[PDB]
């Protein structure tokens, strides 16, 4: 945007194909991904006969 | 010493301005994003020192 001699540009994280929190949720993805795999070996697998 | 001798000195003054004039006075925005309502916010003047 430019009026009267002052002038300013802004471009955001948000595009076409990325939200603009998308970084931060992708981030999230990977830190909960190591805590539940690492967590599901304190619980392990589940057995049942036949 | 010096009754009728000449002086002269190299001296240092601050730096003085006044407005002689005021250009591209006023700008203005109504800012409305993030606000509870309609804000009148005066950009800054250009002056002519
Ligand atoms: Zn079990």
């Amino acid at each position: 945007l430019e009026v009267d001699g002052i002038t300013e540009t802004i471009g955001t994280t948000q595009s076409a194909m990325y939200g603009g929190a998308s970084a931060q949720i992708l981030q999230i993805n990977e830190d909960i991904k190591e805590l539940l795999d690492g967590l599901r070996a304190y619980f392990g697998y589940n057995m049942i006969g036949l | 010493k010096y009754e009728n001798h000449t002086v002269t000195l190299k001296i240092l003054m601050t730096l003085r301005y006044v407005v002689s004039d005021i250009l591209k006075e006023s700008r203005y925005q109504y800012t409305k994003f993030n606000q509870p309502k309609s804000k009148f916010e005066n950009l800054p003047q250009k002056l002519l020192l």
